[PDB]
RNA sequence: GAGUGGCGCGGACGCUACGCCGCGACGAGUAGGAGGGCCGCUGCGGUGAGCCUUGAAGCCUAGGGCGCGGGCCCGGGUGGAG
RNA sequence: CGCGUCCCCCGCGAGCGCACGGGGUCGGCGGCGAUGUCGGCUACCCACCCGACCCGUCUUGAAACACGGACCAAGGAGUCUAACACGUGCGCGAGUCGGGGGCUACGAAAGCCGCCGUGGCGCAAUGAAGGUGAAGGCCGGCGCCGCCGGCCGAGGUGGGAUCCCGAGGCCUUCCAGUCCGCCGAGGGCGCACCACCGGCCCGUCUCGCCCGCCGCGCCGGGGAGGUGGAGCACGAGCGCACGUG
């Protein structure tokens, strides 16, 4: 679908921060090796 | 020792699209399955048309998809093009349009959807209608391309309205000896 | 999706290995280990992997979960089965058939686990 | 340095490789080369066909009722036959069913 | 834009929308079958006549 | 000799044209030169407009 | 429930068994009917010739409705008209055979290729061996061997030719559906004549094999089949 | 890409796909458009009729600025002024026609090709066709001339 | 992550994500800070490769 | 097809879909055309957690083979850095 | 080879077993087996039998008493550039393209500008040119008028892949009977495209008549019918890459 999930953000220690970004629609753009 | 001419043995249709683009190749897999496992001949034509070259699937403009869907017994029907749907700027009124096309130009999207029309793709067209029941299958003009004006009978040979290959058209670029009775002759 | 990222991986993946009129896939979850839409262990939601245990004897069953499929660490859950040659093959038949978990890989996995059990079984 | 002047030797062999094609047998011949006094008049015959259309939709629809007054007002051996009757699943459906039940 | 929006045709081709309006799979493979002469073979003759 | 149906054209390559070929590998280095000669101009005329 | 669906699937499986056995008895009784026809056909030909000779008059029997045309000469150095007629008779390969019904239109096609064919009026047993052994079917433009009755029935059933014996009947007794039965048969791939040809080049009248052989094609059919 | 070319399939083959009888000789019909009237008369007649000879008046110092007169039709005239005007001038009851300056959009003449949608316009164009006037007047509008 | 493994990048211990880090990685001025980052995010096995 | 009335926890192979499979017919060939090369040479971006002083390239071979073929893979010797 | 029934003369038995039955198996066997034998087609040498002239080339025809070639290694010949045509792949699509310019190790790269889209080709043709420059029927006012109106409206025909409607039909000691699923008598809407008819725009010729008007004439537009055009008739181009010529 055009579903944009909630992509977390990681602190330098390797643990997940409480601040989260909606996956930009760039990442669901058509996968074209051509 | 059999007298068969093997001149006309290898048929020159297409078995697959020359395009290596995956989305169009994933669509072929979906219509290979339908062309054979449905009794429908819609799915035979749509499969055959996905293989075709750019020149063989021309852009059907919006105004034809207005015109060829205003016809009787074509109401509440989905217009299917295997080419593209380009926006025609010199048409004002745009009805509700259930349309399937491989591409639609973003200005035609802008036009069709705002008039409460729905745009599907060929994966959705299969879910809407596997056999293609209640679909208007259209194509744009295939003597559309300006290339076809140069074809046919020889330009310089009588009753030929054929466009000659000239570097540039003026008053002195292929106008005299073949084209006038005043010059050598007129065809 | 599964079918989309196959049409990329099918010819130009790093695991892909072509020589001697043969094609394989050196993926960490391909079992039968051939370049195939069925057995590719990167592509699908559900991925049964069978590997030799980190210890001497036993076979691990690598189960790929439902949730984290964009999550390369929290994805794969591993379970080591150090039992007899019957109820290691049985555990794997029970993990797949009776969970409805990728039942295409029900017999392909048991021929593998058997051949791992056959490998860590000394010579005379 | 004389040469061969002319021949038609290999030509019949060449003409039948794509076939001696008979010309494009199409309906509606063009009105090209028709005498331009006749063609003026036929062009005027098509020009004013609209003139007698209220006469036409009347006359061609009174002949439609004339089909409702004329069609509404209108109204080798024996042994192989009994087998051929039985041996196919439309006319020998119940006939096979009475053979099958007749072993009691 | 996407040329096709759902690319998971694992899901499409076995979804009940398509699965109603197929025809049945003809998976019975038919290999070549030998001829037998009527002079040589009796119970190949009795199959025909 | 012309083959078939095809455009009539007169290629202007009858001179010793290969001696006087101007190749544009200067271009990406020229734009660096023109830019450094434009900033160092503007840095001289310090409060004045740079277009002038 | 499935108490029905077990019993329902058996009844339909039973219904199709008794549908076979009803068709099977028809194929027998149609074949037994033909054994009477061929007896009555064979005997009336002799009968008419006896009541002629008793009177002292002559019984001229009917000019034969059916020929069997075998190609004998090769594919190299053949005239273009003679190429065309051979490939309208479906004789595209040396020692190919096809059944050709005689009329005015077909004998003039069989006289124009007289060097390149060995033709004649075939026997009832000559028709038998060609349709059983060498009998192949043109099903979906594929030379599929006539091994079962449900190949001829599949293609020729609409003309009520539902078995091999119906086809042999349609060939030998040139019926109203001879065209659809003859064109169904693939042109018969006969072997070289076992014993040797007399003289390929010349006509049969001048000690050759090229052209007409009235009852004498049957001597060469068994030589080749 | 040389590997994809034809020369790569002609290694081994002697003539290199240019005939064994008639050798690949340098210029066997002359260089370029040689023999246009002589030995290439048929090519230059069959596909390039009018090539040889003069026609019409020479015009020595011709500039392509004086003869500049680009045309819009009445077909795509409503593309030049935004969608916001066309709906407002249709919706409004006052009968005020929106002015379409054609010189602004880049065109100097309005030709009358298309079917103009039935609401009054004002066209401030430089040149006009007769049919172009009739359609603007027919719908019910003004053909304003401009300099 | 299927295509990134099929590319060949060692991504096996990447904890989750198309990986997004906090904005105090822009503020780094030494490699020892930057190496000890890729240890924690478990992308160091891609440089060890 | 479907409605409503009158004990045993079991079942091989598969399907790189550019794959797999089945049935028929056919296969000369200069000039010439097109296709397919997991044919071959040299550099480049990727990639194989590739190979290599426990011996790279090369070169020789009455060694083992493979491919219809182009060619290639190994064994042995030689060699010294890819 | 039943009975319970419908006329003219006299709807599932229950098993077995053998098999000329949609391409071979044996549930049959016996020998020899460590420095003297076993297999290894291939590859080394050799012999016999049949076949077998020396390649390349131009040529109607070469083993030629045609020419090049004693032998071996290495080198050695359809390239690159511009232009054009067509095919094919990609992107956007009445547009499209920054290619020149400017902005901000690899990087001389890449990213960006839109009041940098000038400009290129495309969207309009035609004429030497001045120029001109691409649908209309009818229905009312003035059996008719220019014209005040008036709703309506990019053709027609024939063939057309597909779609649509469906007279009726597709079963289980059974009868109505709803719902889906599907096929077909027959009927239509008909994409592309082709053939034909119309129309439309420019050039030119014949015909004939009306109109406009700050400027009435060597003015301006209009009409009918033939005819010339590389045109219109609800856009397909542009850029990029590849192939071939």
């Amino acid at each position: 679908a055009c579903a944009r999930p909630l992509i977390s953000v990681y602190s330098e220690k390797g643990e997940s921060s409480g601040k989260n970004v909606t996956l930009p629609a760039v990442f669901k753009a058509p996968i074209r090796p051509d | 020792g059999v007298d068969i001419l093997h001149n006309k043995d290898r048929k020159v249709w297409r078995k697959e699209p020359k395009s290596q683009d995956m989305y169009l190749r994933l669509l072929v897999k979906l219509y290979r399955f339908l062309a054979r496992h449905t009794n429908s001949t819609f799915n035979q034509v749509v499969l055959k048309r996905l293989f075709m070259s750019r020149t063989k699937r021309p852009p059907l403009s919006l105004s034809r998809v207005i015109r060829k869907m205003k016809l009787p017994d074509r109401e509440n029907k989905t217009a299917v093009v295997v080419g593209t749907i380009t926006d025609d700027v010199r048409v004002q009124e745009v009805p509700k349009l259930k349309v399937c096309a491989l591409r639609v130009t973003s200005r035609a999207h802008s036009r069709i959807l705002k008039a409460e029309g729905k745009i599907l793709t060929f994966h959705q067209l299969a879910l809407d209608s596997p056999k293609g029941r209640g679909t208007v299958l259209l194509s744009g003009p295939r003597k559309g391309r300006e290339v076809y004006q140069h074809f046919g009978k020889a330009p310089g040979t009588p009753h030929s309205h054929t466009k000659p290959y000239v570097r540039s058209k003026g008053r002195k670029f292929e106008r005299a000896r073949g084209r006038r009775a005043s010059w050598g002759y007129k065809n | 999706s599964a079918h989309l990222q196959w049409m990329v991986v099918r010819n130009c993946s790093s695991f892909l290995i072509k020589r001697n009129k043969q094609t394989y896939s050196t993926e960490p979850n391909n079992l039968k280990a051939r370049n195939s839409f069925r057995y590719n262990g990167l592509i699908h939601r559900k991925t049964v992997g069978v590997e030799p245990a980190a210890d001497g004897k036993g076979v691990v069953v690598v189960m790929k979960r439902r949730s984290g499929q964009r999550k390369p660490a929290t994805s794969y859950v591993r379970t080591t089965i150090n039992k007899n040659a019957r109820a290691t093959l049985s555990s794997i038949r029970h993990m797949i058939r009776k969970n409805k978990y990728h039942p295409d890989l029900r017999m392909a996995a048991i021929r593998r686990a058997s051949a791992i059990l056959r490998s860590q079984k000394p010579v005379m | 340095a004389k040469s061969k002047n002319h021949t038609t030797h290999n030509q019949s062999r060449k003409w039948h490789r794509n076939g001696i094609k008979k010309p494009r047998s199409q309906r509606y011949e063009s009105l090209k080369g028709v005498d331009p006094k006749f063609l003026r008049n036929m062009r005027f015959a098509k020009k004013h066909n609209k003139k007698g259309l209220k006469k036409m939709q009347a006359n061609n629809a009174k002949a439609m009722a004339a089909r409702a007054e004329a069609i509404k007002a209108l109204v080798v051996s024996r042994k192989l036959h009994r087998l051929a009757y039985i041996a196919h699943p439309k006319l020998g459906r119940r006939a096979r069913a009475r053979i099958a039940r007749g072993l009691r | 834009m996407h040329k096709m929006l759902n690319t998971d045709l694992s899901r499409i081709l076995k979804s009940p929308e398509i699965q109603r309006a197929l025809r049945a799979p003809r998976k019975k493979i038919h290999r070549r079958v030998l001829k037998k002469n009527p002079l040589k073979n009796l119970r190949i003759m009795l199959k025909l006549n | 000799a012309p083959s078939r149906n095809g455009m009539i054209l007169k290629p202007h390559f009858h001179k010793d044209w290969q001696r006087r070929v101007a190749t544009w590998f200067n271009q990406p280095a020229r734009k660096i030169r023109r830019r450094k000669a434009r900033q160092a101009r503007a840095r001289r005329i310090a409060p004045r407009p740079a277009a002038g | 429930n499935f108490a029905e669906l077990k019993i329902k699937r058996l009844r339909k499986k039973f219904a199709q068994k008794m549908l076979r056995k009803a068709r099977r008895k028809l194929i027998y009784e149609k074949a037994k009917h033909y054994h009477k026809e061929y007896r009555q056909m064979y005997r009336t030909e002799i009968r008419m010739a006896r009541m002629a000779r008793k009177a002292g008059n002559f019984y001229v029997p009917a000019e034969p409705k059916l020929a069997f045309v075998i190609r004998i000469r090769g594919i190299n150095g053949v005239s273009p008209k003679v190429r065309k007629v051979l490939q309208l008779l479906r004789l595209r390969q040396i020692f190919n055979g096809t059944f050709v019904k005689l009329n005015k239109a077909s004998i003039n096609m069989l006289r124009i290729v007289e060097p390149y064919i060995a033709w004649g009026y075939p026997n009832l047993k000559s028709v038998n061996e060609l349709i059983y052994k060498r009998g192949y079917g043109k099903i979906n433009k594929k030379r599929i061997a006539l091994t079962d009755n449900t190949l001829i029935a599949r293609s020729l059933g609409k003309y009520n030719i539902i078995c091999m014996e119906d086809l042999i009947h349609e060939i030998y007794t040139v019926g109203k559906h001879f065209k659809e039965a003859n064109n169904f048969l693939w042109p018969f791939k006969l072997s070289s004549p076992r014993g040797g040809m007399k003289k390929k080049t010349t006509h049969f009248v001048e000690g050759g094999d090229a052209g007409n052989r009235e009852d004498q094609i049957n001597r060469l059919i068994r030589r080749m089949n | 890409p040389s590997r994809l070319r034809k020369t790569r399939k002609l290694r081994g083959h002697v003539s290199h796909g240019h005939g064994r009888i008639g050798k690949h000789r340098k210029h066997p019909g002359g260089r370029g458009n040689a023999g246009g009237m002589h030995h290439h008369r048929i090519n230059f007649d069959k596909y390039h009729p009018g090539y040889f000879g003069k026609v019409g008046m020479r015009h020595y110092h011709l500039k392509r600025n004086q003869s500049f007169c680009p045309t819009v039709n009445l077909d795509k005239l409503w593309t030049l002024v935004s969608e916001q005007t066309r709906v407002n001038a249709a919706k409004n009851k006052t009968g005020a026609a929106p002015i379409i300056d054609v010189v602004r959009s880049g065109y100097y003449k309005v030709l009358g090709k298309g079917k103009l949608p039935k609401q009054p316009v004002i066209v401030k164009a430089k040149f006009f066709s007769r049919r172009a006037e009739e359609k603007i007047k027919g719908v019910g509008g003004a053909c304003v001339l401009v300099a | 992550p299927a295509l990134v493994m099929s590319k060949g990048h060692r991504i096996e211990e990447v904890p989750e994500l198309p990986l997004v880090v906090e904005d105090k990685v822009e503020g780094y001025k030494k490699t020892k800070e930057a190496v000890l980052l890729l240890k924690k995010l478990k992308a160091w096995n891609d440089i060890k490769k």
